[PDB]
């Protein structure tokens, strides 16, 4: 039995013709106090996985120990590490989810809620969700916390379907993204302003951006808002 | 834990231990079986080279191990103790369990286990000791007379011997013993089972135990003037 | 002395290989595998005449599709059948249905080897396994305190093993019927017997399909005596 | 002589002599060959029985549904590496989704089978084992020997006159290496080298035991009649 | 659920209803409230489905274990004093069992044994035991003797069953009728209520409440 | 405090015909008013002609799914390859789910395939490992509205034989797997019109002598 | 491994003896002989003290006689050590049952439970056996005044004269010639005496030399005393007897 | 369980106890025996949680009945009631304690005396000439304080036990379905048939 400390909120992801992205502010909460700024929440297993985790950021630390210590010990004896044998997204996944489903069956839980996103050896777009009650589940587009709210609706109406996958471009998807976490900053309590975003292709590979901002917002409008009903000054 | 295996196989194909065991079962003073018509008598060798003994708390060799089941035993003294509580343990448990009294077979076949059980595991040496079981199961009226020992093997006898000179007294059975006609009475089985201890004891004093059995939970020892008259009707009968 | 799971430098296990002298001392016992069934046979060999032959326990019940017959130091088998019983039980809980004579087989040879330095030493039996299944039929096995099990057509262990094996090799065909292959094993028990086969010091058994697992009366086997004897004399 | 009581012990000349006498069960055992080409592994075994009356004792065990190996020796000891390997292979899946690699699986069978060589009151395993396997990176054959020692192979044999089958394959390297997509000729280029293995005695249908796996082929075991076909 | 069992002149009669429930929700109307553990041994089910049913069929792999270790069939005393036991060790656990265990042997001739989750074990010759044992326990005492007749005796068990799968809300579906004699138990069939409730009032007269 | 169990949503549905039995089951995936996949297959074959789903708490169904395929590969492994029986797999279920008696698997289990005398066959469990063959069940958020239309469709209660009085039921006859899956259908879009968590897709899975098939069909989205 | 070193103490020898309890039994036969005689009224435990030095305190000293309860006492012979490791487990043994019961132990289930704990070590453990013989002197309301004898094998024995240690041959035979039934606590205070002055290896019996102790009803009134002998009066009955 | 009651008189120990087996709102049974026989001059009479007082009074039983056999050898009243004692206080202190209150009646052959042991399910334990456990102590003791002599007969000791009842049974709220009464005394222990 646990209870959150310092958190991390929204994690989003979609998938493109060629494979996902996925993007995580950089913020570190402490319940109403927003204390940490450099925090990232999108952690690399690889060049072809990247895990995007939300939730309490002293167990994503621990999540990112072992994922680090699970390349170093599946290169152990192993003369195909940077080609066949690599680690895959699947197996970094399942490996995770294992985890939390084994930590939830013992009441002490990593209270997280995790999206692995990668590319397959085969080229096949990865992109599933794991939570801290080891539930599992995948989707075109998969976001966590009030990106399950907020920004599912917006990039469904990209990815709405399967079918929709190939008809839609790296620059599009990522226009979604960058657009989806603007509205969460606009609405969301416990966001920042600074975010990073990671896109995983089967071409170029891996592109972690990092420091991007949240721009071309919305304000002016205020200025004319005055009182809550009858108030004209 | 103290591991060792002690009983293990030879060259030959024997365990020398179970074998060492049986010769302790040998040196042990004699012990018999005689089960008749509606009676088990189980008489004792008790050597004489014991005075100034005290028989009222000496500890009999025949023992209960519920009211209508009894052992006698040959071999090492010490080790018939431990079978003894085992035994009376368990029988007490299967009348908790099962709400019914254990039958003579099933008694006979857990203490043959314990003893088996002694042959093959790490650290222990088997037990010394030859027992014969007797009684009557719930509501039956059909003797039951069981032999075990240091092996783990049992079986059934109509009569029975254990212990030294045992040879010669279940010689004596083999041919005095009809199997188409047990002996039909008390007297005739207690006779017959004192008859063929004095083929080996010595003197029919206080050398001779006897302990009948009858079904219901009738169990009796016993006494010394009892036991010699008998001593005293087969020598009569004997100068012919 | 020396290592209880040691190697000789031949390369067996010295302890297995001295169980085997032990089996070779004990009585004997065959086991005949046919399309109408499997019956299995000991000597019972009585110590002394006082002795309740009908109280010696070589052949035994697993389960209602499978029996077992033992030969050498028949106290070991007791936990070995224990364990048996326990595996086609357990197995019919978790499953609802039979267990398999050789997976039955395959548990009990599991314990086999389970010892060293689990138990101080092998098991110092063998044991004839006969049993039936709907998917692989009427089946024998001989398993041993190697952890080794054939399944055999016929077979015979204990101290007259080789001369009664060697008949068999003979006598033994795919179509033998039941009937046949009860007085066969009577033949073979009353020649490697040393005392005279009667009723009273030998049992038979098998299991059948329909009936399962059954030990004969000693009225029953005394019949097939007498038919046998009749048979020899008649030519 | 004196150094031989035991797995614990080293002899003056630095030899472990209760693994020697463990490999020496191996080289009593029935012969069984191994070989590979690039799409597909193949395992071939002489079963060998008691007696006529008899049934022939299985060498061949299915691990996963795209590993499996051959054995010679104690066959309860292949018994007990052979549920160790399933085991792997399975966690492996289980946890990871992720099909076991055969040189993993040889080197964690190396580690179980040292284990025993080290410790008192244990014993090696008596039992040689070739393992076959196809994974990510091809096809692989693997010798398993119970000093530890495991090593990955183009094609081999162990076993009682296991040389003659060792031979003709160094001859016939080259020619059985490149048979690519055909399972059949892989299989007959087996049976000729366990050929040279037999004496007095020859291949028959409840004699022979060939297992094979590849590319787009589970792994799976031929006996009785679906071996007619090879002889 | 409803179950009862009685002992009578002719041996006993064992009847259940076929109904399950998770709440209010009618979960099944064809359940098996009746173990066959063995041709002289009955179980009775009612409480916890999961618990009863996998219980009583591992009650059932004992009594089994037993007669091949003893070479003969088990008491119907020792049977249910196994179960008893089991459940007095999870005792405080949660398990819900309301059992009955029935049965013929020559030694103690017909017996029931009733048998719950808080330890309880009692032999006797009426029972009713589940939510509509009330139900049931009012027809079946007004109308028991032990002079009854097979006959009569089947279906009293059978209208004792009928009552609580009218009255009580939780019980219904169809009657499981069993007859255990000195030969060993009898299956005397599955009667659908819809069927037997009409059959029952026109032949019988009763249920005058209900609108013919 | 840390609530290890939740709700997934979804419904399931099992119908047994004479030679054939279909297990289907919607794909839509859920957690209170949120879609997390609009398609999560939650319909499994599990080898050896045997289908099963673990509707409910997806973490404790997707666990006990993958213990029951395991399960099989075992059973294949110690008893030389033999054939596991749909009977023999819902009692080894059974074990499964009343091993963790005390820590229930949150979920209702349904099993379908063809019985040894290659009858159709639908095996249905409660959480805790009570189990039951049956013609027909449905299982889930959606049970109660689609199980009384089967009792009305599949077994045919509470109709009688027109101009019989209603005093002879209407006879009970096994099914086509056509008219089966038109039952499914028509289930599953009354029941996505009249509850929120049940819509999206639907998968069934049927099963025959010669394997394991799939369909799929559309649901409303909302 | 250390399978080397192992005595392996727990095994039977080919004649069917256990080797360690025998040699114990050679070991006890050296020790100062210990004697106990039961009379009608009362219980003697007279032990003679190993080859004593002048400068050993003997008033303050317990080598033979131990106290295990206020109704019943042992006499030992072999290791005195062995001995209180026993002594102690049967002083708690004796309190388990007072406290379980509310009633003194009966002497003979005290008697088992220390034969048993003998046993034990001569079956399983791989540890030595206790190289100590008692002869436990006791009364209780159901056989009144009794005598046993337990040895490194935990077999005992019930006694109405016994010897322990050395000697007890020549002991046992002085002890059957003039014992008798009808004897009184005086009378066999006196034959044990009198059995120890002919069977020590010693030049002459003396006070110093020896541990004397009763167990007599002779306290008030239907209850039991023990009486552990001081130094005094042990010179005293050793006079009083004519020995000294 | 409910109503057990225990009376020392001057030769015997008559001990009465319910006969009602309740579960919810049925009488389950009506004809249930509370007691178990220890040994043959004991008798122990159980009340308490359903399931913990037989499985205790059997554990008890089969415990003085190992003793009697290993010793040959009747354990005496005091002995018996000190032993059950202890195993209640030991039981109290436990994960789950056995909530089970007894009398336990017994004849000493050595003292020629009968004598009445009352014990709870704490270990709580009282020689008394008369005892009752549960709320049957509220009406029969001040019953008994009044027409109780110490120097009754067996068949006096009845009567008083016959008014007992039919006290209970006038003000008690349940149905307890009548008492099976046992004695106990020199000869042993025996059941009163028609009560
Ligand atoms: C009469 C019919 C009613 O009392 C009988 O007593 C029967 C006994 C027969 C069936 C053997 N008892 C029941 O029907 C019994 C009543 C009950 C319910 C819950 C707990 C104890 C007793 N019903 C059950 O046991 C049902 C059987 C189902 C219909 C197959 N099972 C459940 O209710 C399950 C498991 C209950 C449970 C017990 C112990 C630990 C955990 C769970 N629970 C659910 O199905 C929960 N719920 C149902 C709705 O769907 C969402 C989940
Ligand atoms: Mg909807």
């Amino acid at each position: 039995t646990q209870q959150p400390i310092v958190t991390g909120t929204s994690v989003i992801s979609m998938k493109y013709d060629n494979g996902v992205i996925i993007a995580a502010d950089n913020l570190g909460s402490y319940g109403s106090l927003l204390r940490f700024n450099g925090v990232e929440r999108l952690i690399p297993v690889g060049d072809n996985t990247v895990v995007g985790i939300s939730g309490d950021i002293s167990d994503m630390q621990h999540i990112e120990r072992l994922l680090k210590d699970l390349v170093t010990e599946n290169a152990y004896d192993n003369p195909l590490a940077d080609a066949e044998e690599a680690l895959e997204p699947s197996y970094i996944f399942e490996y995770l989810a294992t985890v939390m489903y084994q930590r939830r069956s013992k009441m002490n839980p990593l209270w997280n809620a995790i999206i692995v996103a990668g590319v397959q050896s085969n080229g096949d777009q990865f992109l599933r969700y794991v939570n801290l009650l080891g539930v599992t589940y995948s989707s075109p587009t998969l976001a966590t916390g009030f990106g399950a709210h907020m920004a599912n609706p917006l990039l469904r109406k990209v990815v709405d379907r399967e079918s929709d996958i190939p008809k839609t471009t790296v620059q599009v998807a990522e226009e979604a993204i960058v657009n989806a976490m603007r509205v969460l900053y606009y609405r969301d309590a416990r966001s920042s302003r600074n975010f990073s975003l990671a896109i995983i292709d089967k071409n170029t590979g891996l592109t972690f951006k990092k420091n991007l901002q949240v721009e071309n917002m919305k304000w002016d409008f205020a200025k004319d808002i005055k009182g809550y009903g009858t108030q004209k000054i | 834990g103290y591991d060792r295996a002690l009983s293990i196989f030879s060259p030959d194909g024997h365990i020398f231990q179970v074998e060492y065991a049986l010769e302790a079962v040998k040196r042990g003073t004699c012990a018999v079986g005689v089960k008749g018509k509606n009676c088990v008598v189980l008489g004792c060798e008790r050597r004489s080279t014991l005075k100034l003994q005290d028989t009222r708390i000496t500890p009999s060799k025949v023992s209960k191990i519920d009211s209508h089941v009894v052992l006698s035993f040959s071999g090492l003294n010490a080790d018939s103790r431990i079978l003894i509580e085992k035994a009376r343990v368990e029988a007490q448990s299967h009348r908790l369990t099962l709400e019914d009294p254990v039958t003579v077979e099933y008694l006979t076949r857990y203490v043959a286990g314990v003893q088996q059980r002694y042959t093959q595991s790490g650290g222990v040496r088997p037990f010394g000791v030859s027992t014969l079981i007797a009684g009557f199961d719930p509501r039956d009226d059909e003797p039951k007379l069981y032999q075990t020992e240091p092996s783990g093997i049992y079986s059934s006898w109509s009569a029975q011997t254990i212990g030294r000179n045992s040879k010669t007294v279940r010689e004596f059975l083999e041919k005095n013993y009809d199997r188409k006609e047990p002996p039909a009475t008390v007297e005739e089985c207690v006779k017959l089972t004192v008859r063929s201890l004095l083929e080996v004891v010595q003197t029919g004093a206080k050398n001779i135990e006897i302990t009948v059995v009858k079904p219901d939970s009738d169990i009796v020892a016993l006494s010394s003037e009892e036991i010699n008259q008998y001593v005293t009707q087969i020598e009569q009968e004997k100068q012919e | 002395d020396r290592g209880v799971s040691t190697f000789s430098p031949e390369g067996r296990l010295f302890q297995v290989e001295y169980s085997l002298e032990a089996i070779k001392l004990g009585s004997t016992a065959i086991g005949i595998a046919t399309k109408e069934g499997v019956v299995l046979g000991v000597e019972k060999r009585a110590t002394s005449p006082l002795l309740e032959s009908d109280s010696i326990e070589k052949i035994v019940e697993i389960d209602r599709h499978i029996g077992c017959a033992m030969s050498g130091l028949t106290a070991d088998a007791r936990s070995m059948i224990e364990h048996a019983r326990t595996a086609a039980v357990t197995h019919n809980l978790y499953y609802d249905e039979d267990i398999n004579v050789e997976s039955l087989t395959q548990s009990v040879c599991d314990l086999a080897l389970r010892f060293g330095e689990l138990m101080s030493r092998p098991f110092g039996v063998a044991l004839l396994i006969a049993g039936h299944d709907a998917d692989d039929g009427y089946q024998l096995f001989h398993a041993e305190p190697s952890g080794t099990f054939y399944r055999y057509n016929a077979k015979a262990i204990g101290s007259g093993s080789e001369g009664a094996q060697a008949e068999l090799l003979n006598e033994w065909h795919s179509s033998l019927t039941l009937k046949e292959a009860e007085l066969l094993v009577l033949k073979i028990l009353k020649q490697v017997m040393e005392e005279k086969l009667d009723e009273n010091n030998a049992q038979l058994s098998c299991i059948t399909k329909q009936d399962g697992f059954k030990i004969y009366d000693n009225e029953k086997t005394a019949e097939l005596i007498k038919e046998l004897k009749e048979k020899e004399a008649a030519e | 002589n004196n150094y031989d009581g035991d797995t614990v012990t080293f002899s003056p000349t630095g030899r472990l002599f209760q693994v020697e006498y463990a490999l020496e069960a191996i080289k009593q055992g029935s012969v069984t060959v191994g070989l590979r080409s690039n799409t597909h592994a193949v395992l071939v075994a002489l079963k060998r029985n008691a007696d006529e009356l008899s049934s022939y004792q299985k060498k061949i065990i299915k691990c996963d549904e795209h590993m499996g190996l051959s054995l010679a020796g104690l066959a309860p000891d292949a018994r007990v590496l052979s549920n160790y390997l399933r085991q792997q292979c399975n966690y492996s899946s289980l946890v990871f989704n992720r099909k076991l690699a055969v040189e993993r699986a040889g080197h964690l069978l190396c580690d179980k089978a040292q284990k025993n060589t080290q410790s008192y009151g244990g014993r090696p395993y008596g039992v040689g084992l070739l393992i076959i396997g196809y994974d990510k990176s091809g096809a692989h054959l693997l010798e398993f020997q119970p000093s530890g020692n495991v090593t990955e192979l183009y094609g081999t044999a162990i076993g009682a006159r296991s040389q003659g089958a060792k031979t003709y394959l160094e001859r016939t390297l080259d020619t059985f290496i490149k048979i690519d997509g055909n399972p059949d000729e892989l299989i007959k280029a087996g049976v000729e080298a366990i050929s040279q293995s037999l004496r007095d005695e020859s291949l028959t249908v409840d004699n022979l035991s060939i297992a094979i796996v590849g590319k787009d082929t589970p792994f799976t075991i031929y006996d009785g009649e679906a071996v007619a076909k090879y002889i | 659920t409803t179950t009862l069992a009685f002992r009578f002149q002719g041996g006993i009669i064992v009847a259940v209803n076929s109904r399950a429930t998770a709440g209010n929700w009618v979960a099944s109307q064809t359940v098996k409230k009746v173990i066959e553990i063995n041709p002289f041994l009955l179980g009775t089910m009612a409480g916890g489905a999961a618990d009863c049913q996998f219980w009583e069929t591992w009650l059932g792999s004992q009594c089994r274990l037993h007669e091949l270790r003893e070479k003969e069939r088990i008491s119907v005393a020792a049977a249910s004093k196994i179960l008893s036991n089991l459940v007095y060790q999870y005792k405080g656990a949660g398990l819900s069992m309301g059992t009955m265990i029935c049965g013929y042997t020559r030694k103690e001739g017909p017996t029931i044994y009733y048998v719950d989750s808080d330890g309880t074990r009692l032999k006797g010759d009426i029972f009713c035991v589940g939510s509509g044992q009330t139900f049931a326990y009012g027809v079946l005492d007004s109308n028991y003797k032990w002079d009854l007749s097979v006959e009569d005796a089947l279906y009293l068990g059978k209208r004792s069953i009928l009552a609580a799968a009218h009255r009580d809300a939780y019980s219904g579906g169809s009657v499981n009728l069993y007859h255990v004699t000195e030969d060993g138990w009898i299956y005397h069939g599955n009667h659908d209520v819809g069927e037997l409730f009409w059959k029952v009032k026109e032949e019988e007269g009763s249920f005058n409440n209900v609108i013919g | 405090q840390f609530n290890p169990y939740g709700d997934n949503g979804g419904t399931i549905l099992g119908i047994a015909g004479e030679d054939f039995a279909v297990l289907a089951g919607d794909t839509r995936n859920i957690t209170d008013y949120s879609i997390n996949s609009r398609y999560e297959p939650k319909v499994f074959d599990c080898g050896d002609n045997i289908v099963m789903s673990a509707n409910g708490f997806a973490a404790d169904g997707d666990a006990l799914v993958k213990r029951f395929k395991n399960s099989v590969k075992w059973y294949h492994f110690d008893h030389n390859d033999k054939k596991l029986s749909i009977n023999s797999a819902a009692r080894n279920i059974q074990h499964l789910l009343y091993g963790k008696r005390f820590f229930p698997y949150y979920v209702h289990t349904i099993i379908a395939g063809l019985d040894e005398d290659g009858k159709g066959a639908v095996y249905s469990f409660d959480p805790v490992g009570s189990y039951e063959r049956e013609q027909c069940r449905a299982g889930g958020a959606a049970a109660s509205l689609i199980m009384p239309f089967l009792d009305n469709q599949v077994n045919f209660k509470n109709q009688y034989e027109p101009g019989t009085n209603g005093k002879v039921k209407k006879p009970l006859k096994y099914l086509s797997v056509e008219e089966v899956i038109k039952l499914v259908r028509d289930s599953f879009t009354s029941a996505t019109e009249r509850h929120i968590q049940v819509g999206d897709g639907l998968e069934i899975l049927i099963v025959t002598k010669d394997g394991v098939r799939k369909e799929f069909y559309e649901l409303k989205r909302d | 491994g250390s399978r080397r070193y192992d005595s392996r103490t727990t095994i039977f020898s080919p004649e069917g003896r256990l080797y360690q309890v025998e040699y114990a039994l050679e070991s006890i036969s050296h020790a100062g002989t210990a004697i106990g005689i039961m009379a009608s009224d009362g219980i003697v435990l007279a032990a003679e003290r190993k080859v004593t030095s002048t400068l050993l305190e003997q008033d303050t000293s317990t080598e033979k006689l131990y106290k295990l309860n206020d109704k019943i006492a042992v006499a030992v012979a072999g290791l005195t050590a062995d001995a209180e490791i026993l002594i102690n487990t049967a002083r708690i043994h004796a309190q388990n049952y007072l406290k379980t019961y509310n009633e003194d132990i009966p002497v003979e289930i005290l008697v088992r439970r220390l034969s048993d704990i003998k046993q034990g070590y001569t079956q399983h453990g791989g540890l030595r056996p206790f190289g100590v013989s008692f002869i436990y002197a006791g009364y209780d309301d159901r056989y009144g005044y009794q005598l046993y004898t337990s040895n490194p094998s935990g077999n005992y024995t019930g006694w109405k004269a016994i010897s322990v240690g050395a000697n007890t041959s020549a002991a046992q035979t002085l002890l059957q010639m003039d014992y008798k039934d009808d004897m009184k606590v005086d009378d066999a205070i006196e034959l044990a005496l009198k059995t120890l002055s002919k069977t020590t290896d010693s030049s002459a019996l003396t006070y110093d030399r020896l541990e004397f102790a009763t167990i007599r009803k002779g306290a008030n009134d239907g209850e039991v005393y023990q009486k552990i002998f001081k130094p005094q009066e042990i010179k005293d009955i050793l006079v009083k007897t004519g020995i000294t | 369980m409910d109503i057990i009651l225990g009376i020392r008189v001057q030769d015997s120990v008559i001990l009465a106890s319910s006969k009602a087996v309740t579960r919810g709102i049925s009488v389950l049974k009506d004809s249930d025996d509370k007691t178990r026989q220890l040994s043959p001059h004991t008798l122990m009479s159980f009340a308490g949680e359903a399931g913990d007082t037989v499985q205790f009074a059997e554990y008890i039983q089969a415990n003085i009945q190992l003793y009697s056999i290993r010793e040959d050898y009747e354990l005496s009243p005091q002995a018996v009631s000190s032993f059950v004692r202890q195993e209640l206080a030991k039981s109290i202190r436990s994960r789950r304690p056995y909530q089970v209150n007894v009398l336990i009646g017994g004849y000493d052959k050595k003292k020629n005396k009968p004598e009445l042991y009352q014990i709870d399910y704490l270990g709580t334990k009282v020689e008394l000439p008369y005892g009752a456990h549960g709320y049957s102590g509220f009406y029969t003791f001040s019953l008994l304080d009044h027409h109780y002599r110490p120097d009754m007969t067996t068949e006096e000791g009845l009567d008083l036990l016959k008014l007992c009842v039919q006290e209970l049974e006038k003000r008690m709220p349940m149905d307890f379905k009548g008492v099976i009464v046992k004695i106990v005394d020199k000869d042993g222990i025996r059941q009163v048939d028609d009560f």
